[PDB]
């Protein structure tokens, strides 16, 4: 018996599972910062569940087996090509940006459905909110066009006009020279090609737009690099602040039911991610799309529904 | 050697609010993707 | 809204329709219409936005005016003959006003203007309800007084409705407006055979209801409200696009599909009454409905439109909420021509 | 008649249950077996008919058309085997399903004891052909072509349905036997004039008649090879079969209502034969030749004499075979050139001699060389028209000359001369193409031995 | 090999069997119309001593 | 996802089909018996 | 048919024409609807009382009740429209078009 | 104008695959040599060997259901009868006028 | 070829029909969405029906 209107009618009221502990938290910062360790420690200390940052093949892990698929069958883009030649002729940068945004939207939907179905809180990295800063970094540097950012704004507004922003936003503030030094120490050959202007643009956008906009409706934790390793202070400040300005206190059982309808049925979550406006970076013609779809359908566990694949090992097919 | 299939230029014929818009109706815009209008 | 409230409102709509159909008193029929209108408004506004509120207020205004005209027709009929039973109306003026009220309730031309706007404003499920269940009551009332209607007024209104539906379906890109104009055309087809045989009207209503239920179910299955969003569907569920193309062919009246059954039958009945010109004009006019069905079929399945990069992710997820009776609706809407003589059951 | 309808229906589950690399073999073998079974219907009798049941009956006009329809499908499968090689198994099965459905509809249409069932199947044939034209068509114009191929036809036949039911409201039945036995003359009245027009214009448009033929070049050029085969060979003869069946109730009005159509056909044969002389496309040339031959058949049907009917039947059969073979040859050239232009590929007898021989035989058959059945129908219609009026021969004679001209022109431009230097992808002709050509051409020369099998019920 | 070709060649009998089925159906259709058997004014014949029906 | 064949639903479906078939056969036999009785065939 | 019934029908027709005019101010449209209902109520009451059809005395009050319910419904819709636009002019209802 | 001038992401048009290059003795039915050879065999056997020859012989030896020789013998005996007894061969009237009731006019 | 087949025979039947249907569709579907005009037309048709059909 999957959750539905009948479940809500009979027993399933999800406002009872909330115990003030849910408090969805996003830990976000600049590239290759300490935000990941902070998020993991916050999840460990507060007893929440940590969701790793969404990548190119995040959606591949949630469907069927967790093994990622081929780049052509899932994403059609690579971060390494973006680092090597950000001004690529084939529009790899914005294809990467849109795929990452859609993956983050799916991850946010998964975190929300877990929170609403179990009552346990979650910890996230950069959500659908604060993703746009990378878009800004791609535009100010001249890597992508203006029609691209208009597309991203349209898709972002349409998708995110219906989700609840996180209770607490935690920002790990790291200076650009310091993060450049850490990038140099990391040794990833593609990441040493990042310019100082890119990081400066990303940081400025994060401080200028993300911090005040989330200030008036949420609680903000602007923490420095040295004071971020002490996760006990972070968790104490999480407990100390109280949420009474966001829409979460204004929330009710019926709209929780509507949200729990939205978070499941992922096809409705990603419905507006494929709006029919034709930018050369994202649009794909009939022949290539047909070939890629046929190639995808030939995968061992993708021809039929998950429970109806003979080669995988599904038995008693003719009675399911 | 390849079967012709519709491209972006052909597909944009149906992107308008109404087929073959007139000069009066040229400025008309299709409805929003979601059926929600800004509160302006 | 709350599932209990939604279920109660749906039950109220259906009970108002049933009260209209089973009542032998004009006041009870008016009460059923009032109940239906009262309970229909929140259904149109289930998803709150300016568009739904606009559609709901337009619908309320139109239906309230139609109900007031119907009540005045009842009052005049009572004045000129102290009878409340639904029978011979005994008064031409009351008959004309009743016909106009019922046509405005149905959406027949020239009272067709509200249908496309209300259908465009409301969602797909609301449009399904509005175009399927909202025709049972006015058509039943019209069939009960079939011997009373002036044939000239009914036939000219039906011809106007068919013409307007066929012409207006050509200019539409949004699918909901297309379905609204198709509903207008089918209403015109049904109301043209009331003076001759109500069994043909009921058969056409059943076939149209099946076809439009199948079409709205298919449009719900693949979240498409415009032509291009429908064209994007082939890259994920080609079976849905093929079934929708077959259904669209059926709605156009192409044999040996189910949609040919009503028109043919209706035409044959209208040939029994020495009427030849009018079925010919209706056929040539329904050619326009067929044309825009063909254009939608070209844009949907018979060609492959360009896709987007994000659709790959949609490949990995399955349609969770699976609706029932859809295969049955498609089968009845496509392959019931050999069972035509079954219309003798006086459905 | 069910002994042939049932195997055609069972062709569908066999195709849908077959292996991904064995559908063509099964389809071809079982289609040939069905054609062999359908050869039994050719044993007609001078008496009334082969009235199998209340729903199906066979005559010596329906029997040759049924045999040709059954024989066409294997040829279409062999022709389509090539360009559907890179096609997915499901879509290939869908294509074969469309072909099988079209054959089933045509088979049920050609027996059709009752007229309303005949009309229903007549219009049921429109859907698979439209799907084939609009889906598996190479060029961008196919959609428009499909639209034309639809609407013209429907515009012709929507009045007919009304006329049909009107007849059943007055006569009381639409069974062809009762219609023939209870025939009554049509008085000279405006209502009878419009009933005649409604009955005739339905089949005039699909034949097609000159002035209503604009859909045909588009439909034949834009359709795939199998679509061109089925349109030129069988789907054109539906109008002639319908006219010969329905003219039993239009007398004596036709005696003066056929003048506009006789004039239109007798001038359109010349117009289309002259159009064929200056054409930059092979498929358009073949389509216009088909229009000319069908205009001659229309003239024959409008004359309404026994020799006219015999010539019309023979010409329909011969033209179907010849046009199918010509379209196959044009497609074989196109599959190597990928241009569909007469003057781009030249001097092909130096590179493909057997294909040049096939081209010569097809051109000679189109040129109406005796003692082929083409010329049998030609001479029968010509003598019947001469009896109708001694002046018609003039026009007819002109047509004949012009015919030969463009035929040899099509043979000379494409085969003779110097080869195109910059075309080096002319591979030797496969065994499949040569077998297709032989299976097209041998039945013609075997039928010329026994003409009475295709001369109709008035032999 | 038995039990293996049948898994691959069971479709081959599909068309032929239907054929004989159709033949059977044709015979069934014939029985309904026997309303004038040996009653024709042209082929009216006296039955043979060991004959029951002129045609089947 | 990971779901075993629901024996309850399978049993319900099979039982419904068998019951409907048996009821149809019984109804047909009763109808033919009543028809023969009313028209005096057997 | 006496002149009082003619006057009532004229009033109903005038109210219907005023409703169908739509100069502006949907509130006036609801007012015209209520005037039509009032004319209907008066005419029905006069007809029922004149003929001494006792059991029909139930009909008018019921009518009024139902109609008044619809009135409330309309008002609610109007209010919501205003809350979207700040005003109730008819021309603001032009987003949905044929 | 930094636009890529590429309207969309498209596969290049593939070149046609020659059947002879990978398979001499192709017969041009399929890219699988065994399936292609058996397709050729069955097509030839069922078209030329089975239908073309046996069907032609079946049509040639069809029984005379058209009543041509029957009409020959009937006409022969009729001509013999009419010549022997001096009858005027063919009669201009199909039906005997004694069985036709013409409508009296008296105009 | 050009004057008759490709121009006039194309202009008479199909192109004229397409033009007429397109113009009628444009006229029918060119509605600004104002209920003012809708109910003015409703008043006009209500007025015309009583006079014409009685
Ligand atoms: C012949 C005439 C043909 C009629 C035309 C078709 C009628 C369609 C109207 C039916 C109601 C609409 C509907 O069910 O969705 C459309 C539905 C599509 O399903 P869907 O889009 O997934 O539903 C989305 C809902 O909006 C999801 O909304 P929800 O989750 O909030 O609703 C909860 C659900 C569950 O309700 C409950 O929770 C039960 C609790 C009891 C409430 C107590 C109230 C008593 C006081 O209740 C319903 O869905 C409505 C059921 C009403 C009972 C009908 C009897 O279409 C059909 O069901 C096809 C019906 C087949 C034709 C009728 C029967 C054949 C003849
Ligand atoms: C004269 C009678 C002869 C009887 C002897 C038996 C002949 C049987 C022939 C049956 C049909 C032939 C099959 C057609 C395709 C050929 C196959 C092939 O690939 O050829 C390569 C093959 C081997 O050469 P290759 O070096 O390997 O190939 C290199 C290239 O192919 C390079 O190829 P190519 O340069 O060597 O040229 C190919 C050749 C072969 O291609 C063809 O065009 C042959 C088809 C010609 C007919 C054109 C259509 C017009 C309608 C006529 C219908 C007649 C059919 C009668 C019944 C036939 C039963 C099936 O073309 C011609 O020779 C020119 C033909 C023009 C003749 C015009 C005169 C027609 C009317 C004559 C009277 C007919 C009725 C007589 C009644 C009164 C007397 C009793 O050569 C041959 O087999 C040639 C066969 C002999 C030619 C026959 C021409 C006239 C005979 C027509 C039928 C007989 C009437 C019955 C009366 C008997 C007394
Ligand atoms: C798409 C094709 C149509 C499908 C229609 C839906 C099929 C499922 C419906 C389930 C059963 C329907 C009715 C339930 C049976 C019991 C109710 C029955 O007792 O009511 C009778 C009502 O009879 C039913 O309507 C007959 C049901 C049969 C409907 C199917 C006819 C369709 C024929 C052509 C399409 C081919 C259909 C193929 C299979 C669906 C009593 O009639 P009555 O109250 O005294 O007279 C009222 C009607 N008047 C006013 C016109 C005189
Ligand atoms: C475009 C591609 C081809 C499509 C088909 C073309 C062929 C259609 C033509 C149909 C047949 C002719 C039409 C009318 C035939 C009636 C006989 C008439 O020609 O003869 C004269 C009739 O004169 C005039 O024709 C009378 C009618 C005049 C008005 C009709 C319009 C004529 C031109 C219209 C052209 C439009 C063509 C396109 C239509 C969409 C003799 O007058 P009369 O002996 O006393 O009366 C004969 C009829 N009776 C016996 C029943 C009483
Ligand atoms: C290539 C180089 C030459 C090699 C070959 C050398 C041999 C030469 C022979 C070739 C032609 C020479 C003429 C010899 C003809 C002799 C046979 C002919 O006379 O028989 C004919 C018989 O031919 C057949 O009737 C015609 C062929 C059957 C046509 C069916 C086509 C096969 C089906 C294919 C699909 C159908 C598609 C079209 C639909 C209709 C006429 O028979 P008929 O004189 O009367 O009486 C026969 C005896 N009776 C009295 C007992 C009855
Ligand atoms: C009384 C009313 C009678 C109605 C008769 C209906 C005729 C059936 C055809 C109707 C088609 C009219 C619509 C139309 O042609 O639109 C113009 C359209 C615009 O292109 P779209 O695809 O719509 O948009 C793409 C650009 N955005 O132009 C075209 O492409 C035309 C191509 C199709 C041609 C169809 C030819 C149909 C006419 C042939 C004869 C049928 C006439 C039927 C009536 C005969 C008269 C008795
Ligand atoms: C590719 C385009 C072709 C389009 C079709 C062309 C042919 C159109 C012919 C007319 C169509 C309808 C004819 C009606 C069907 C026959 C029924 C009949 O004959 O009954 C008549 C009815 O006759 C009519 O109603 C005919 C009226 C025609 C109405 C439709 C007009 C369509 C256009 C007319 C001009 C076209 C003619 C030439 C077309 C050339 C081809 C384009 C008698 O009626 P009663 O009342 O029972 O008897 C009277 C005594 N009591
Ligand atoms: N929206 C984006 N655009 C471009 N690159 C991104 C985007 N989001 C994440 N990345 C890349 O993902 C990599 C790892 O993510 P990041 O948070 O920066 O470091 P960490 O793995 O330690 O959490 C980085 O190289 C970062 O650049």
């Amino acid at each position: 018996l999957q959750y539905g209107p009948l479940a809500f009618v009979l027993g399933e009221r999800t406002t009872r599972k909330l115990t003030e502990t849910s408090k969805v938290i996003t830990v976000d910062g600049n590239i290759c910062s300490g935000k990941g360790r902070l998020a993991r420690e916050i999840a460990e200390k507060l007893g929440l569940r940590h969701f790793p940052e969404a990548g190119i093949h995040y959606a591949d892990s949630t469907t069927g087996d967790g093994k990622p698929l081929d780049v052509q069958l899932s994403g059609n883009c690579s971060l390494e090509k973006f680092y090597d030649d950000p001004k690529s002729n084939d529009g790899n940068s914005y294809r990467l940006q849109s795929w990452l945004y859609a993956s983050r939207l799916l991850q946010y939907a998964d975190a929300l459905e877990h929170l609403l179905s179990t009552g346990q809180g979650v910890v996230l990295e950069r959500s659908i909110y604060s993703d746009f800063v990378f878009l800004e970094a791609m535009y100010r540097q001249g890597f992508i066009r203006k029609q691209c950012v208009e597309h991203y704004n349209e898709v972002k507004k349409v998708t995110a006009c219906e989700y609840l922003p996180p209770h607490v936003v935690v920002y790990v503030d790291v200076p650009v020279p310091e993060i450049q030094s850490r990038i140099q120490k990391k040794g990833n050959p593609h990441e040493m090609k990042i310019t100082a202007a890119y990081l400066q643009d990303i940081e400025n956008a994060y401080k200028k737009t993300f911090l005040p906009e989330m200030s008036e409706k949420c609680e903000v934790l602007q923490y420095s690099a040295r004071e971020a390793e002490d996760a006990e202070k972070v968790v104490e400040d999480i407990e100390y602040l109280k949420c009474d300005k966001g829409p979460w206190p204004d929330q009710d059982d019926r709209t929780f039911h509507r949200l729990r309808m939205l978070v499941q049925n992922k096809l409705e979550v990603l419905n507006y991610t494929t709006i029919p406006v034709y930018l050369p970076e994202i649009t794909i013609g009939a022949h290539q799309s047909d070939r890629v779809f046929q190639k995808f359908t030939e995968l061992p566990g993708r021809k039929y529904s998950p429970g109806y694949n003979e080669d995988v090992g599904d038995k008693w097919i003719w009675l399911k | 050697a390849r079967q012709w299939q519709p491209d972006v230029e052909w597909a944009e014929q149906f992107g308008g609010a109404v087929m073959y818009p007139t000069k009066e109706t040229a400025h008309w815009k299709p409805p929003p993707w979601n059926d929600v209008d800004p509160p302006k | 809204m709350n599932p209990i409230i939604y279920t109660t409102l749906i039950m109220t709509v259906m009970s108002g329709t049933m009260l209209v159909m089973i009542s032998s008193h004009w006041l009870l029929i008016w009460i059923g219409f009032e109940m239906n209108l009262l309970a229909m408004i929140p259904v149109l506004m289930k998803n709150f936005n300016p568009r739904a509120t606009e559609a709901a207020t337009k619908y309320f205004l139109t239906q309230a005016t139609a109900s007031m005209m119907l009540m005045m027709a009842i009052i005049i009929n009572l004045l000129y003959s102290g009878q409340w039973t639904i029978t011979k109306m005994f008064n031409p003026v009351a008959m004309t006003m009743m016909t106009m009220a019922l046509a405005m309730k149905l959406g027949l031309s020239p009272f067709h203007f509200w249908v496309p706007e209300v259908t465009q404003g409301i969602s797909l499920q609301a449009g399904l309800l509005l175009l399927t269940w909202q025709k049972l009551a006015p058509l039943s009332v019209l069939c009960q007084i079939s011997q009373s209607i002036n044939p000239n007024l009914m036939l000219t209104m039906a011809m106007l409705s068919i013409l307007i539906g066929g012409w207006g379906g050509l200019n539409q890109t949004q699918l909901r407006k297309i379905m609204a104009y198709s509903s207008i055309a089918h209403m015109g087809w049904m109301t043209a055979v009331l003076p001759y045989n109500t069994t043909m009207t009921i058969l056409n209503l059943l076939i149209y209801i099946t076809m439009t239920l199948a079409m709205f179910m298919l449009l719900i299955h693949s979240s498409a409200t415009t032509t291009l969003s429908l064209s994007h569907t082939w890259n994920k569920m080609p079976v849905i696009t093929s079934l929708m193309m077959v259904t669209l062919l059926s709605m156009g009246g192409l044999p040996p599909l189910s949609g040919f059954m009503p028109k043919w039958m209706i035409i044959q009945e209208m040939t029994k009454n020495e009427s030849i010109i009018m079925p010919t004009l209706m056929a040539m006019t329904a050619l326009l409905n067929l044309y825009f069905y063909m254009r939608l079929a070209y844009s949907s399945s018979l060609t492959m439109f360009p896709s987007t990069n994000n659709m790959k992710m949609k490949w990995q997820f399955e349609h969770t909420k699976q609706m029932k009776l859809l295969p049955t609706m498609i089968v009845l809407s496509t392959l019931v021509l050999p069972m035509t003589p079954a219309l003798s059951s006086l459905n | 008649m069910l002994k042939i309808i049932i195997p055609t229906t069972m062709l569908l589950p066999m195709t849908w249950m077959s292996k991904h690399n064995m559908i063509w073999i099964n389809a071809t073998v079982h289609s040939l077996l069905i054609s062999l079974i359908s050869l039994s219907l050719l044993n007609q009798l001078g008496e009334n008919s082969l009235n199998f049941s209340l729903t199906f009956f066979s005559d010596s006009l329906s029997a040759p058309l049924l045999v040709l329809t059954t024989w066409l499908l294997p040829l279409m499968l062999m022709a389509s085997q090539s360009h559907l090689s890179k096609e997915t198994t499901t879509r290939k099965k869908l294509y074969i399903t469309m072909l099988i459905l079209l054959q089933l509809f045509l088979i049920m249409t050609f027996t059709a004891t009752e007229l309303i069932l005949f009309y229903i199947l007549f219009e049921a044939t429109l859907v698979p052909t439209l799907i084939i034209i609009t889906r598996w068509g190479n060029q961008t114009e196919r959609l428009n072509a499909g639209l034309y191929f639809l609407f013209y036809t429907l515009a012709g036949s929507l009045p007919l349905l009304v006329a049909l039911v009107y007849i059943q409201n007055t006569t009381g039945s639409l069974n062809f036997l009762i219609i023939h036995y209870w025939s009554h003359p049509l008085s000279n009245s405006w209502s009878n004039i419009f009933m005649w027009l409604a009955c005739i214009m339905a089949f005039m448009v699909k034949m097609p008649l000159y002035g209503l033929h604009l859909w045909l070049p588009k439909a034949h050029v834009e359709a795939p090879i199998a679509g061109s085969m089925v349109l030129a060979a069988v789907l054109l003869k539906l109008g002639g079969y319908g006219m010969m069946r329905i003219t039993t109730i239009l007398n004596p009005l036709t005696n003066y209502m056929a003048y506009p159509f006789l004039m239109l056909s007798m001038w359109g044969m010349i117009m289309t034969s002259s159009i064929c002389l200056r054409q930059t496309d092979l498929k358009s040339l073949i389509a216009y030749s088909s229009v000319s031959h069908m205009a001659l058949v229309i003239v024959a049907i409008m004359i309404q004499t026994p020799w006219s009917f015999m010539g019309a039947t023979a010409l329909m059969i011969a033209h179907g075979l010849t046009s199918s073979m010509l379209f196959c040859l044009a497609n074989t050239n196109y599959e190597r050139v990928h241009s569909r232009t007469m003057i781009l590929a030249r001097g092909l007898q130096t590179l493909l001699p057997l294909m040049a021989t096939w081209w010569l035989v097809a051109s000679l058959t189109n040129l109406a060389l005796p003692p082929s059945i083409n010329l049998i129908g030609e001479l029968f219609i010509i003598t019947a028209s001469f009896s109708w009026s001694n002046i018609t021969i003039i026009l007819m004679g002109m047509n004949m000359m012009i015919t030969a001209l463009y035929s040899l022109y099509m043979l000379i431009t494409t085969q003779r001369g110097k080869y195109t230097h910059h075309i080096n992808n002319i591979k030797p002709s496969f065994t499949r193409e040569n077998a297709l050509m032989a299976l097209h051409i041998l039945p013609l020369l075997l039928l010329t031995l026994n003409p009475k099998m295709i001369l109709g019920p008035l032999y | 090999n038995v039990l293996q070709i049948v898994r691959d060649h069971w479709v081959h009998i599909l068309v032929p069997v239907g054929f004989v089925f159709g033949c059977y159906l044709d015979r069934r259709s014939d029985e309904k119309l026997t309303a004038f058997r040996n009653k024709s004014l042209l082929f009216k014949r006296e039955l043979r001593p060991n004959e029951e029906v002129t045609w089947k | 996802p990971h779901g075993s064949p629901d024996w309850l639903k399978v049993g319900l479906t099979l039982g419904t089909s068998v019951f409907l078939w048996i009821y149809l056969i019984k109804q047909h036999k009763e109808d033919v018996l009543e028809y023969k009785r009313r028209n005096g065939l057997e | 048919m006496p002149l009082v019934y003619m006057n009532i029908i004229m009033a109903f027709a005038i109210a219907l024409a005023g409703l169908l005019m739509y100069r502006s101010h949907l509130m006036s449209s609801l007012l015209c609807l209520e005037g039509m209902m009032l004319s209907l109520f008066i005419m029905s009451t006069l007809i029922i009382l004149n003929t001494h059809f006792t059991l029909a005395n139930m009909m008018p009050i019921i009518l009024l009740v139902f109609a008044a319910c619809e009135a409330a419904l309309g008002l609610s819709l109007l209010v919501m429209v205003s809350n979207t636009y700040g005003t109730d002019y008819v021309q603001n209802l032009n987003l949905l078009q044929c | 104008p930094p636009e890529p001038t590429i309207r969309l992401q498209e596969d290049p048009d593939p070149e046609d695959e020659n059947l002879y290059e990978k398979n001499p003795d192709s017969h041009g039915y399929d890219k699988d040599p065994i399936v292609d050879l058996w397709n050729m065999r069955v097509v030839f056997f069922f078209g030329f060997s089975i239908v073309l020859v046996l069907g032609s012989t079946f049509v040639a030896y069809l029984p005379d259901y058209r009543m041509q020789e029957w009409a020959r013998r009937e006409a022969e005996r009729l001509v013999k009868y009419r010549e022997a007894n001096g009858l005027p061969l063919m009669e201009s009237n199909c039906f005997d006028p004694n069985k036709i009731q013409l409508p009296e006019d008296e105009d | 070829s050009s004057l008759l087949d490709l121009i006039w025979l194309e202009t008479i039947l199909p192109k004229t029909t397409s033009f007429i249907q397109m113009k009628m569709s444009i006229m029918v579907s060119n509605q600004k969405g104002l209920i003012k005009l809708y109910f003015l037309s409703f008043l006009i048709t209500i007025m015309i029906s009583m006079t014409l059909f009685n």
